[PDB]
Order: structure tokens, then sequence, then C-alpha cells
DNA sequence: TATTGATATAAGTAATAAATGCAAATTG
DNA sequence: CAATTTGCATTTACCGACAATATCAATA
RNA sequence: GUAAAU
């Protein structure tokens, strides 16, 4: 139905932004045939979903024609590719439109006060079958942006109040190294445990071949990533780009004792637990030292620990007496 | 006790001679005793503490923060101990060359001797004072960074076995103050302990317990981690509680004794504690540079003047002072002081399930808030710290010894309480001596009146005229200056005012005027120094008239002029639709301009002039946070009504500014005995040296500095190396050259009308620009400024300093590019093949500088042999010399070694600058 | 066998390309 | 070489500026 | 950031 564009058409622009993209869709329809969007999705007809940093849109017409979904939103702000897709998509069922996905104030504004695009609520139990999320930040400096939105996950204040919002993002492959690292890697950090914590996600396409010694070789097999060639995308220099899914899962901790924990025990890493906790505050080595009986716990650095005994260590520091401001800081630590 | 009351009263002038002998032979101990830093007497004030309140009993008080500091140092002192004896233990003959881990291998040999030097007491109580002195320092909540405070113990270490070693060298590496400095603090965490009380979430009862009171941990800004040291709340409270300054060390105040006269750099100022010349911050050039000039004996006229303004005695006002007292007693913020602040108040906490921008909103709400109460708080505890000196030191002689900046200028050793502080610490400050006020002293304070009201720029009589059309005003304002008139805080200038009242409410009561004695400073402030200056050296007339350098009774204002020029611009421009113009046309006024036009010939770009307007546009009423728009238009406007206004000055900001372009793109030819190792592009160790006619050598720093980890016990700081060496800094002296010149002219001058006015026998103090004299003695100073500004600038100055740039980088080679195509080019190429083929280089630039200096050495020595060598060695520097158009040679190519030309001079004007002794409407 | 250089960290004080605020300067 | 880039007059003092630290990479 | 000077 709605006509996908070409490599010539492309071509012919001028900026990219930065973002890489993918234009055939031999993989678009060999990544949505393995994905299994229609199991989650009992009635695609119903859904309605939401796109952000739509850019070239190949996707977004494969989409559309081969589920016809209620509503498919589109949203950018960068003009060549506004009137590009304007150009393209004229008159189309598409709904185009031009606000910038960066400011919350543009989903606010979208969603409650000009109510063009209205998702329903509903229990944070299941997938939300009837909200989809889809999403390209595949920028140089955006992982800010995609590591707000995890946090975002956990508040549950940006799009996850409507309950268990399913996303496709596409990322830079050294992004998703990092947010796909295991316990006992070396790229593991802080965004690989909130990623764990919060989310589930499972890899699903990756450009680079030899990337995917980056990753852990145990899970790439009940991955199986979809693998095509650099050449495949447009802005053929620059580095590769993966894509993830994101389906957040409940949680039963406080987010912020749990990543003021989480922070203050990464930036020693490769220190042994014994001698790490003094970080924390004022004798809290000595308490956590008396608390904890798991001595394998105590011979495991921060990188081994996943997200159980993080918890663990969260819930044993709540019942410290002398606990320092972890809230009654407020997020004041320098003006400069 | 009141000495200044019972000088004044003293009716003969002998007796005041034999009460001042007196005075000073009596107040030696108290500046013993006040100057020198207490260690030693800490110790036996914690261990009297500790033993008096092991007998009476236990509590939570200020005593008992000196029983835990005894009982910390009394654990701290084995720990010390056995780490000396185990570093002794490693003296015998090192047998393990990589063994005992890393810690033998890359910490014991590297602080081993340093330790078993200073005395443990002494590094323990250091350390000790040194972490209880600075909290909440460097931006962190409650506590401070770990470098910074590693390298100040190590620093403190330094002073301490300096000044036990002159009682009784060499200059600790950084990286060795940084290990010392780790290992005490280190050291200091493990056995540090102090009781806690807490609540239990799981009982609600209260459990106590002991907690380490130091604690190291990291934190983060803009994704960085920063090494931070903390300190428990209870010992923060008990800090607060420590009175305002006791233990924490007072290191800086104003003497009793005179001061100890300038003979050599070193020895200056205090008597006890050595001290510099020269504030160097952390450059070694300027201290070997100064050394050198002092060595050799070319700065005595900077001694003297030095030692004139030192020689002062001031007194602390007691009217003042009471007024300031009242109005402190009520607890709140008056015009000037900010107040105190009691509690801190935020917004409550916000629904999590809340949209991100109501978070960040909070967020920044809480920094703001957060931010404005500590500086309320830091505010109120400089007034405080202010008012406690200002009671402490109420009739008694006070001096101020001075230093120089790297420039010039001159600045105070007290740093707190000084005369160049702000408007109440200015006003509270008056000369000791007294002098007869004459017929010329009403007229002159009454001057000061009048331009403390900001009505500077009126002609003499007119100022009169409106000072006496005001005394009724003045009596009201003088009788009670509180819950009255309040005319004294109408003034520009609030408090210097207020005293100026007083003296001539007293001086109106008295029936004899000309017999009163007034102690009262009178400012005389120069106009426009900078714009003064540059119309002395280029010797401008238009320029000169403009800056009240040619005789007339009439007051002259620049920033008037330019102020009504960019008013009738806009005017002009007003007509069709600048809604700017609008908003801004009658609310321009000389403030703006005169900031941005004074500032303008040092080299100001467009954002310096908007955040300059910007500052000065907040309190008139245009906005409180965005009038960047209006800023920026009217710096626009500004800068196209000045583009034609100064034409003299600019030549010479130019000629000086390419002059520090080319100065700062230069290698010399001695120092590359290593080769810079690059090939093609050398490292620049040149930077501007001029030298002022005082004798003063400045060397701008302005240095690239290089920062790297080194490892500590605690963690790895990332620091510089000041005694390291390192290329300079492209921009900065380009950047500062005129602004320095500029800068340290008028310090000359200061410093020379100082020395005459000393041996003149007057009381001088001159706040950079500004000199301040007694009421009387005004018209003598005022000559003795024009005698000397007339010798300063009887010369071209700029002359002199091309002439000293010209010798000092005498034999200096730049690089430059050429054409391929020019003969001149061909020929070098060919020399230097002809030089390079045999030898097996390829013709490397090194080479090439090494053969030239050695054509240096042959033809400039005055051996015969060696000359005709010279004349028998031609080099690519040697062989280009026929042309002395350097830039007009070149106007891809092949690098060579250009020779190091300055531009000429611009031209001097014709101007007589002799003719201002006639000129009264110059300097004040 | 140390000694250097490289890279992630957090997470609104963004990124990008537009259009300067204007030299004065690298540099590709 | 025309096109892109970088920082923004100098100084002093005081407080809450002072891009910084840890871990994995390359080399002497 | 606040004060001080051009
Ligand atoms: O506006 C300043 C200020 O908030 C803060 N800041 C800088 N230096 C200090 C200091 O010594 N003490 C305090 N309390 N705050 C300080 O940084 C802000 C931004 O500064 P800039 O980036 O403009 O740099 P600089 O300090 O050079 O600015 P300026 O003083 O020349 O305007």
């Amino acid at each position: 139905s709605v006509p996908i564009p070409g490599i010539k058409d492309i071509s012919k622009l001028k900026f990219f932004y930065g973002f890489k993209y993918l234009w055939n869709p031999t993989v678009y329809n060999k990544i949505f045939d393995k994905l299994d969007l229609t199991k989650t999705y009992k009635h695609p007809e119903e859904l309605k979903v939401l796109d952000l940093y739509p850019g070239v849109g190949i996707q977004s017409a494969i989409f559309y024609n081969k589920y016809c979904p209620r509503q498919y939103s589109l949203l950018e702000k960068r003009s060549s590719l506004y009137k590009f897709l304007n150009a393209k998509f004229e008159g189309s069922p598409l709904q185009i439109l031009k606000r910038d996905p960066y400011d919350w104030s543009t989903y606010s504004n979208l969603i409650d006060e000009e109510r063009i695009f209205v998702p329903e609520v509903q229990s944070s139990d299941h997938i939300n079958d009837k909200f989809l999320t889809v999403a390209n930040v595949t920028g140089e400096g955006s992982e800010g942006l995609i590591m707000q939105w995890l946090s975002c996950i956990g508040n549950k204040n940006w799009l996850y109040r409507f309950g268990k919002v399913k996303m496709l993002l596409w990322m830079p492959s050294t992004t998703a190294r990092k947010l796909l690292a295991r316990p006992g890697m070396h790229s593991r950090s802080k965004c690989s445990v909130v990623r764990e914590a919060f989310t589930d996600t499972k890899l699903i396409a990756i450009s680079d071949a030899n990337e995917l010694k980056g990753f852990d070789s145990q899970c790439i097999e009940e991955w199986d990533p979809i693998l095509f060639s650099a050449a495949e995308i447009w802005p053929t220099k620059g580095k590769p780009i993966a894509l993830v899914e994101m389906d957040p899962i409940d949680f039963d901790f406080d987010v912020d004792n749990w990543d003021y924990v989480t922070r203050h025990l990464m930036i020693l890493k490769r220190t042994p637990l014994n001698t790490v906790m003094d970080s924390l505050g004022h004798g809290g080595q000595q308490y956590f030292n008396s608390r904890i009986t798991d001595k394998d716990l105590l011979k495991k650095c921060p990188i081994d620990l996943t997200n159980d005994e993080f918890i663990y260590l969260t819930k044993l520091f709540m019942e410290w007496p002398f606990k320092p401001d972890i809230l009654m800081d407020f997020v004041d630590m320098y003006q400069t | 006790i009141n000495f200044f009351e019972i000088y004044n009263s003293l009716p003969t002038l002998e007796e005041k001679k034999a009460f001042e002998s007196a005075l000073n032979i009596f107040n030696q101990d108290r500046q013993k005793v006040l100057e020198n830093r207490a260690t030693e007497a800490a110790r036996e004030r914690w261990k009297h503490d500790f033993e008096e309140a092991k007998a009476r009993g236990d509590i939570s008080i200020e005593k008992n923060l000196n029983v835990k500091l005894w009982k910390w140092y009394n654990e701290m002192l084995p720990l010390v101990k056995e780490e000396i004896n185990h570093c002794r233990s490693l003296l015998s003959e090192k047998l393990s060359d990589k063994k005992g881990l890393n810690k033998v291998d890359t910490n014991r040999l590297g602080y081993g001797p340093y330790l078993t030097l200073i005395d443990p007491g002494k590094m323990c109580v250091i350390t000790i004072l040194e972490l209880l002195k600075l909290n909440s320092t460097g931006g962190v909540i409650e506590g401070m960074r770990t470098a910074r405070a590693v390298i100040s113990v190590g620093k403190a270490i330094e002073m301490e076995f300096r000044s036990e070693q002159v009682l009784k060298k060499i200059l600790w590496p950084q990286s060795i103050r940084a290990r010392i400095g780790s290992v005490l603090i280190s050291m200091l965490i493990q056995v540090a302990k102090v009781s806690v009380q807490g609540v239990d979430p799981v009982t609600k009862a209260k459990v106590h317990g002991e907690a380490p009171a130091f604690a190291h941990g990291y934190q983060y800004h803009n994704g960085s981690k920063l090494g931070v040291l903390k300190i428990h709340k209870t010992l923060i409270r008990q800090l607060n509680g420590e009175r305002l300054i006791a233990s924490v060390q007072p290191q800086l105040l104003p003497m009793l004794v005179e001061p100890k006269p300038w003979v050599n750099w070193r020895s200056g100022g205090y008597h006890y504690t050595q001290s510099t010349l020269l504030r160097t911050k952390d450059s070694p050039e300027q201290v070997a540079y100064l050394k050198a000039a002092s060595d050799n004996g070319d700065i005595d006229r900077v001694y003297d003047g030095l030692n004139v303004l030192g020689r002062t005695p001031w007194t602390v006002n007691r009217k003042v002072f009471d007024v300031v007292s009242q109005v402190w007693n009520k607890g709140e913020g008056f015009l000037d002081i900010p107040g105190a602040q009691d509690e801190m108040v935020l917004p409550p906490a916000p629904p999590k399930n809340s949209d991100p921008s109501i978070l960040r909103a909070w967020k920044l709400q809480v920094k703001t808030i957060a931010n404005k109460f500590s500086s309320d708080r830091s505010n109120r505890c400089d007034t405080n710290y202010k008012l406690e000196i200002a009671r402490a030191f109420l009739g008694e002689k006070l001096y101020f010894p001075h230093n120089l900046d790297f420039r010039g200028r001159a600045y105070p050793l007290s740093p707190h309480f000084n005369h160049l502080g702000n408007d109440m610490s200015r006003g509270l400050l008056i000369f000791w001596h007294g002098k007869k006020l004459g017929p010329s002293g009403l007229k002159w304070l009454k001057i000061h009146l009048s331009n403390l009201f900001g009505f500077d720029k009126l002609p003499l009589k007119d100022r009169v005229a409106f000072t006496e059309s005001h005394l009724q005003d003045i009596k009201d304002s003088a009788e009670n200056p509180l819950t009255g008139d309040r005319w004294w805080t109408t003034a520009d200038k609030p408090w210097q005012a207020l005293a100026t009242c007083f003296e001539l409410n007293e001086v109106m009561k008295m029936d004899n005027p000309e017999e009163f004695i007034s102690h009262q400073p009178v400012h005389q402030d120069g106009t426009c120094n900078g714009l003064q200056h540059y119309a002395a050296l280029g010797g401008d007339v238009e320029g000169a008239t403009q800056v009240n350098l040619v005789p007339s009774d009439k007051p002259q204002d620049v920033y008037a002029h330019v102020a009504r020029l960019v008013q009738k611009r806009l005017e002009i421009a007003a007509e069709k639709g600048d809604e700017n113009a609008k908003i801004l046309k009658d609310k321009i006024t000389r403030k703006v301009v005169k900031q941005t036009v004074m500032t303008n010939v040092y080299g100001v770009t467009y954002v310096g002039a908007t955040f300059q307007i910007a500052k000065q546009l907040s309190p008139i009423f245009d906005d409180r946070k965005e009038s960047l728009d209006f800023s920026k238009y009217l710096t626009k406007h500004v800068f196209s009504a000045i583009r034609e206004l100064f034409h003299s000055a600019h030549l010479i900001q130019d000629w000086l500014g390419e002059s520090a372009k080319r100065i700062s793109k230069s290698i010399r030819l001695d120092v590359d005995e290593k080769s810079f190792k690059n090939g093609n592009k050398p490292d620049f160790m040149s930077s501007v040296i001029w030298t002022t006619p005082l004798g003063l050598p400045i060397v701008q720093p302005y240095r690239e500095e290089s920062k790297k980890q080194v490892e500590t016990n605690l963690q790895t700081v990332f620091i510089s190396d000041p005694f390291a060496v390192n290329p300079v800094n492209a921009r900065r002296q380009k950047a500062g050259l005129p602004p320095n010149f500029i800068h340290s002219l008028d310090a000359s001058h200061m410093l020379l009308s100082a020395a005459e006015c000393g041996k003149q026998g007057l009381d001088f103090a001159s706040v950079h620009d500004s000199y301040w004299t007694h009421a009387s003695d005004i018209d003598t100073m005022n000559v003795v400024l024009r005698e000397q500004f007339i010798k300063l600038h009887e010369v071209d100055l700029v002359l002199r300093l091309k002439e000293e740039f010209d010798q000092r980088y005498k034999n200096y080679v730049k690089i430059g590019k050429l054409k391929r195509s020019t003969d001149l080019a061909q020929k070098i190429i060919r020399i230097r093949k002809d030089l390079s083929r045999k030898l097996g280089r390829s013709t490397t630039l090194a080479d090439e500088i090494y053969f030239e200096k050695k054509r240096q050495e042959l033809l400039n020595s005055p051996l015969i042999e060696d000359r005709n060598v010279g004349e028998k060695m031609v080099t690519t520097v040697s062989l280009f010399e026929d042309i002395t158009d350097l830039d007009a040679l070149e106007l891809s190519g092949m690098s060579v070694l250009l020779p190091l030309r300055l531009p000429e001079i611009p031209p001097k004007g014709d101007f007589d600058v002799t003719v201002l002794r006639n000129s009264q409407y110059f300097f004040s």
C-alpha cells in the first residue's frame, strides 16, 4: 500500500544528523518474521503505536503495510527528513508530525493537553497489547537519551505509567555491548545492572559479524541475531548498528536506594567486596561485615555480582541505623 | 585599652614621640605572640585540656572536642612511630630489587628519607589541623576534595621542615608531597573514632554506636569521578560551635610593630615570617628572574616605595564601628550587610510517578536554594570575621606591609582586613597620625564628601556649593547616625560618606576650623588611568584632551561623551522599528559605557562586553535574569560608536599584540641541545619578558599545564607539576601583553609617587589607581604626582620596550614557509642540500639550528681566526639577512629558520606631556 | 617488569547544523 | 586556500569553581 | 559566586 522509499531517494538527501538507517525490505521482512510481534499482540488491528526518530521511514512503511495498525505516528524535528517524509507520504494514512522527541514536553502535550495520540493505560502485569513504541537512537552522542528512557522504565513516569510497554530500539553496537553485559564480563557497568533489573531484553539484529565477540557467547544461541552486511546501512561510514527489544518487568525494590548502592559500588569494580563497602558511608564496612554471613559474597567483585545480590545488599543497607543521606541529599552533589 | 585616644589627648609632640617609642618597645612581644603559629602550643593545650577534663567529668563540649583530639593524637603517635621504624628498617643494602609486593618498590624508597626528618608529633598535629580546618571546601557539601587535602598536607610539612631547618636546600617534588599526604590522611582515616547516636528502622529506638569520624568516598559530576573525604555531622556541629576561629590557624593579620624594611625579596614584611616580593603562584621562572634582579640590585626604588606604603599607621574608626555594631546586632540584612540566615527551607518531595520535567525543576530549585543559602552563610561569616578583627584591634596602631603581583601592583599582606576591601572595610580605617587641617583642609574635605556621592565630574566650585548646601542634612545625619534622616545611606559609597559627615560635623561645631585635627583620608581618584597612560605613550592630542591631560577649568569625561553618542545613535535609529531602542533609549547611564569603553583598549571581544553590560544592566530594572538580547544590541551599538573614538591607543594595542604573537612563536638557539624529536614542529619555550622603568622584571607565565595521575595510598590524584617545564600558552600571552603593560605602568607611577611622598614626610596609602593622604597635604601630593608622572613619561616608553625586546631576543629563529618558485628559496635548498648531503641526515632543522649556533659561536667571538671561519661558514639564517622585509619576502613550500624581527614602532605623536603641571583637573 | 595512553563513568544544563557575535586560527 | 573552529581583556582576595579516577589497553 | 582595580 504505502510506497516504500528506495536507495536513490535516500541518497538524494544531504544531512542525516549522524543516524544510521537500514534500507533493504528483505532484512526487515526476516526481522519481523523472526521477532514474533504477532504472538504478544493478539489483535494488531486495534494496536495504537508510537514511533520515535523515524528518519527514513522504510521500516514505518513495511510495518504499516504488513500489519495495518490503528494509528502509527512519526515524531521528527529534523528539517530535511521532515520535508522528505512529507513529500513521500503525502495524503498517506501514516500520520507525520513535527515534534522533537528529546523534550518531555513533546510527549506531555501530545498525550494530555492536545490528546492527538492517546494510549490506553493497562495493568503492570502483562505486556501492554494496545501500546507499542519504536525508537531509532543510533546517534554518536545520544546514549544519554537511551539511558534516561531506561531509568524512566524503573520510575514509571515517561510512557511506562501505561504499563509494560514494549520497545524495539535501534542503538549503536557499543551501547548494546555495554547494555547487554553478563556478570564477570569486562563490559559490566551500572547501565548493565539497571538494564538487567528493570528489563529482560533480547538482541535481534546486528551489522558487524566480528562485533558478536563482545557479547556473551552463551546468550547468542538463544538470542540468534540476524546478521546483515555493513554496506546495507546507507551511512556506510561509522560504527555498527544493533537492535534490542525492551520488555519492562516487575521489581520489588526501592529505586532510589538501590540506585545509590549500585552507583557507589560500581566506581570500584575490580576491587574485592571486602574493602569497597567503606565507600558507601562512614563505618559501613563494619556493619556490612557483621550483617553479611555469605563469605562467597564478600569474596566476589562488584562486576561478578548480579542484580539479585544487589537487591540483597540494598535490603541490608536499609536496616542499617547509621545510614547516610541517600535520599536526604536529594541529588545535591555539585553546582559546578 | 584605647591607645589611640591616649595619643590624641597628648598635648606635646615630644610626649607623642616618647609614647610611640614606649608603645613599640612594649608591643614587640605582642607582635611576636600574634605572629607565631601554634602547633606545639596546640599540643600542650590539648594535653592540659585532657588532663583537666579527666578529673572534672565527661561532656560533649568544646573541651570534649579538645579531649577527643588529644586522644586522636595519642593513638596516632604509635602508628607514626611504627611506620617510620618500618621505613628505617629498609635502609640496609636494599637486597630485593622488586620483591616485597609493590609498596616497597614504589613508595617506601619514594618517601623514606622525607618522613625520617620531621618530628612525628609535628606531622600528626599538622594533618589533624589540616583536616579539621577545611570542612566543606571545593564544592563538597560536608567535606574536602582528596587531592587538595593531600597536597595541602604535603605543603604544610614542607613549611614546617623549612622552619625547623632555618633554626639549625631542597624543595620536594609534587609526587612526594602527594604520597606523604595520602599516607598521613589514610592513617588518620584508620585511627579516627567518634561516638554517634541514631534511630533504628526496625526498633524505632536509639542505638548508640561508634563510627569513624572520617571516611573516604567518591562522587560524580557530569560524568567525572571526584575523590572526596567526608566528615561526620557531629564533628561538623562541634567545629561550628568551636567559637568562630580559635584553633583553626589564624596566620596573616595586621602588625603592631613597624614593618621590617625591604632589602631583598626573601626578607621583608613580617619579622619572623618569611615573605616574597612577588606573588608567584606556581611559576619558577618569575622567582628566578626576580632573584637575579635582586642580586643585581636594580629594584631599590621598588623597595623604597613598598617601605613607604607599609610604613603608615592605621587605627580602627570608632563612631563607624559603633554604627556597624548597632546594625549587626539587629540580626538582619542592611543595605550592605547580607545578614544572617537562620534555617534552610526546601520544597516538599514531589511524587515519583510524575513527569520528569517536574523532577528536573525540583532538582534545580533545590540546587539554587542550597547555593543561595550557602552564599549568604559565607558572606555572613566573612563580615563577622571582619568585625571580630575590627573589635580585637580597636584603638591600637596597625601596619599593613605590602607586596607586588607579578606585574607590579601593590596589595597588602593582610588578606581579610585591609584598606582595599569593600566600603564597610574602607570606612573602618583612618590614619593614626593627625594633621592640622589648615586653610585648604575644609575645601578638600568638602570635595571628598561631594565626590563620595558620585558627584566627581563637577567643578570644584560646584562641588563645594553642593556640599555647603546640605549643612542641615550633614548635622542631622551625624548627630544621630541611626533612626534619623538616613541621608548617609543614600550615598554612592555610604560608610565613607558617614565618616566624612562625622568629621564635617565636628569641624562645623568647632569655633576655629583651621586648628581642627582630622584623621580622615581624602581620596584623590584618577580618571581613566589606562587612557591617560595610553595618551602619554602615543603622545596623542585629541586623546589627551578627552582624558583630562591638557589644562582646563572644566572636567572632560569620555564616558559621558560616549553615552551621549550612543543615545543620539539610537534616537536616530529609533524612528522606524527598533523596539530595543524603545526599551533602552533614555535608560543608558554612564556606568555601562564606562566599563565597556575603559576595557575596550585592552582587547575585549564581543562576549566580554556583552557580559559586562548584562551585569551592569541587572539593577537597571530591565530584567533580573534575561537581558542578553538588550545587552547584545547595546554592545553592538557601543562598539559601533567607539570604533572611531580612540585611534592612538589602538595602534599601540595592535603593535603589542602582534609583538606578543611573534615572540610566543619563536625558538631560541642555545637550549636546543636536545632535539625536539618531532622532526618538523618544535615546542616553544619563550615567553614575553620586559623591564619597567622601576627595574622590576615581568615574566608572563601563561604556560600550558599538563596534568597526570600519580599513585597514592588512597587513590590516584589528577594533579600538575609546578616545577616541570612545558610550552607557553598561545592565546594568553597575546591577550595579556597590553593589559599587563598598562597595569604595570600605573603601578610603577604609583611606586615612584609613594617614594617621593615618603621622602617628603607624608602619610601615603594607594589603592592601585587612587591615592589617599591627609586632607591638608593634598596639594603637595598633587604636585608630587604631576612631577613623577612627568618624569616617568618624559621618555618614549614603547621605544625602550622595543629596544629591550631586540636586545633580549637577539638570536631567535622563527619557522615559516616560502614559495618554491622563489630564487632565495632555491638558494636555501641548495645550501641545505650541499651541507647535509654528506652528513647523512635529510637536512633536519635541528642540525641546521645547531650549525647556526656554531656559526654564532665562531663569527661573534673576537678571535680573528673565528671571525674568518664565520665569514667562511654560511647557514640558512646566516644567508637570509640581505632583506629587512621578512614579512614581504613570503607575502606547497619548504619551511626554514626565519629570523625574529619586530615591527616598527607606531608613530609617536607631537604632544608635550609637561603641560599638565597646571592641569589641576587631571587626577582629581 | 614496569611504564605509558585509552576509555568509560553520569544522564537534561543534549546533540546537530544553522547562522554567527567576530575576529584570529588552525587544518584538512 | 577557502572552509571550519575556538574562545572570548588582565589582576588580587575570599567563599563551594578549578573535568577527574579506575581499569584495560599499548610500549620503554 | 561575591568583593577590590583599570
Ligand atoms: O558564575 C560562576 C560561579 O557560579 C562559579 N564559580 C567560578 N569560580 C567560583 C569560585 O571561586 N567560587 C564560587 N563559589 N563559584 C565559582 O562558576 C560559574 C561559571 O564560571 P565561568 O565558567 O563563567 O568561569 P569563571 O569562573 O572564569 O567566570 P567569571 O568569574 O570570570 O565570570
